[PDB]
């Protein structure tokens, strides 16, 4: 059984048993996007994205690393499944930021980012 | 001796440990022959005997069914024995890929999803 067993190793916290039991199921399943809301719920960005990546929805897998501020394998990512759509995020939250005058935050950002230029 | 309740868990083992080995047309042949021993005396033949030599035999029907083209038959002989495919230990991997072969061929494309499915485990 797959879709209690993910429940229960949910409830029970067993998130390296989610990891397992997500990296043993096929390429495609009705299990893995849920499995990736449950790593996003607790903050696992890394697998959450490899879950969301297995489930072949890298614009939820973008989306998550934009949510979780993860923005480094977001621009990764962008760059390897061709969305592009990240440019702009990264320039508003950064000018989000400054208006906050949290420059140490935007660099940050920027360095993550590897947008070392700004 | 006359003790039946011994030679029936006698001939359950060896046909049993044959079938584990791997040859199922000998053990077969040695169960079926065993039963008829244990039948030609009039003596109530226990169902797990009766349950081996059904499982032996459909196992063993497989191979015919499939050779004529069958492919009805033989499907429902191998979802018969992938239903039982622990009693084949040492040929679980081929003959459950054959069964969704046949479940493909004969049209139970539902039990082929299944049995296929059930091959997916790591």
């Amino acid at each position: 059984n797959q879709e209690r067993l993910a429940e229960c190793y949910y409830m029970l916290e067993d998130y390296e048993g989610l990891e397992n039991l997500a990296i043993s199921l096929p390429e495609n399943h009705k299990l893995l996007p849920e499995i990736a809301q449950m790593f996003v719920r607790v903050g696992m960005c890394e697998q959450a994205v490899t879950a969301f990546l297995k489930c072949s929805q890298p614009k939820a897998a973008v989306d998550t690393c934009v949510h979780l501020n993860q923005w480094n394998k977001a621009v990764e990512l962008a760059k390897n499944h061709s969305m592009k759509e990240i440019g702009s995020l990264l320039a508003r939250y950064a000018s989000h930021l400054l208006e906050k005058n949290k420059t140490l935050d935007a660099i940050e950002l920027y360095r993550k980012a590897n947008y070392f230029f700004d | 001796l006359k003790q039946y309740r011994e030679a029936a868990q006698t001939a359950i083992i060896i046909a049993r440990e044959e079938q584990s080995a791997g040859n199922y047309r000998n053990a077969h042949d040695v169960l079926f022959s065993m039963y008829a021993e244990l039948k030609s005396q009039k003596i109530k033949i226990p169902s797990e005997m009766a349950t081996n030599l059904m499982i032996l035999h459909s196992y063993i029907l497989v191979k015919i069914h499939v050779k004529n083209g069958d492919h009805m038959k033989g499907a429902r002989m191998l979802i018969r024995v992938a239903n039982n495919i622990s009693k084949f230990p040492s040929h679980i991997v081929p003959i459950l890929t054959s069964t969704v072969i046949e479940c493909h061929r004969a049209g139970l494309k539902n039990s082929a999803f299944s049995f296929a499915a059930m091959l997916m485990r790591p």
